């Protein structure tokens, strides 16, 4: 029981971490593809 | 900087959606070329911008390495002799830090001018030093 | 009476086994999921597959062969056709690549 | 630490990391060197260079006096890696990673 409980705790922590890392990796990939276009502002007026 | 009234008015307008000789896919280097073409079409003279690009290319050969990183077109004397449209576009690029697209913008502007003037350019690729004979 | 290919742009970047092209202004353009030939030499080409057509006009390519010969700035020709490979009873008993090369 | 010249200004501060923007002319900063951020007219804050971007923005890892680091402050470059006192004159003392007692 002690060994299985330790494995259960370890597995849940790893699963949470892996899921969060996967989501953040997807978010970073989405952010990277985004490109900043030309700014249409009165640059001289400054 | 004190841009002219005409360039100021054209800048606010949505020239990006206007009609052009060719339908080039939108891009960062294409917006500046479209702006230059629209500015030059009003006056009717396009060769001035080509001379400005030639002067820019000649001057850039003497500027220090990575001059575009710290380039200040206002302080650079070589760009003081450029036409108002080209100087305005250069300042616009410098504001966005996109002076590395000068070659692409010049290429797109040349393509637009050739399309408008009904000129077809046939690139001839030859070995270095083998350009002497092009009769074939 | 010339074997005129369809140049669509140049090779911009190379990242391992994939590449990105930049179309030359005023060119026909390549179709999605078609095969393209990268002119590694005036007589040699490297096959590639179109995978992405971005808003900027850049094209995502999947290099298939002669990857070591691919360099940035090389010309790219568009065949305009999907991938076709030899098929028939004459291929039995042979080892072939996905491109049909024995 | 001996300063040589200003190499930019503090731009952004995200916890213990910071980013600098280039000074006029982009003097340049050697990679992995120690830079001094002038938090006050007479005090400086140590920083470690870890990233030299194409645009000219330098990535800095703040070492000490982080609470007194603000955007817009001047940054001077030492031009050398981190060096700390060593020898028999340091035995029996309590020091920090920067060598300060």
């Amino acid at each position: 029981q002690q060994r299985t409980s330790s494995l259960y705790n370890k597995t849940r922590q790893f699963g949470i971490t892996a899921a969060l890392i996967e989501i953040l990796s997807a978010m970073s990939s989405l952010e990277g593809n985004a490109m900043k276009g030309v700014r249409r502002n009165k640059f001289w007026e400054g | 900087y004190t841009p002219p009234e005409g360039l100021k008015k054209l800048y606010a307008s949505d020239f990006e959606n206007s009609k052009y000789p060719l339908n080039i896919v939108p891009s960062d280097s294409v917006l500046f070329a479209k702006f230059l073409y629209k500015a030059a079409e009003e006056k009717g003279n396009f060769d001035n911008i080509l001379s400005d690009f030639q002067k820019i290319a000649a001057a850039a050969s003497k500027l220090p390495i990575f001059w575009e990183r710290t380039a200040v077109v206002e302080k650079i004397p070589e760009f003081k002799q450029l036409s108002e449209p080209t100087f305005f576009t250069l300042v616009w690029m410098q504001n966005n830090g996109m002076l590395e697209l000068i070659q692409e913008v010049a290429e797109v502007y040349e393509t637009f001018v050739n399309a408008k003037q009904k000129k077809a350019v046939a690139k001839i690729f030859v070995a270095p030093g083998g350009e002497k004979n092009v009769e074939e | 009476f010339f074997k005129t290919t369809e140049m669509i742009g140049y090779v911009h970047s190379i990242d391992g086994t994939i590449a990105t092209l930049i179309p030359a202004p005023g060119n026909p353009g390549v179709a999605y999921n078609t095969i393209i030939q990268i002119q590694v030499s005036p007589t040699t080409f490297a096959a590639g597959l179109v995978f992405n057509l971005e808003k900027d006009g850049r094209i995502g390519i999947i290099l298939m062969d002669n990857i070591t010969e691919v360099q940035s700035g090389q010309k790219v020709m568009a065949t305009g056709q999907l991938l076709h490979i030899p098929v028939g009873a004459g291929v039995l008993g042979k080892v072939v690549n996905p491109l049909g090369h024995e």
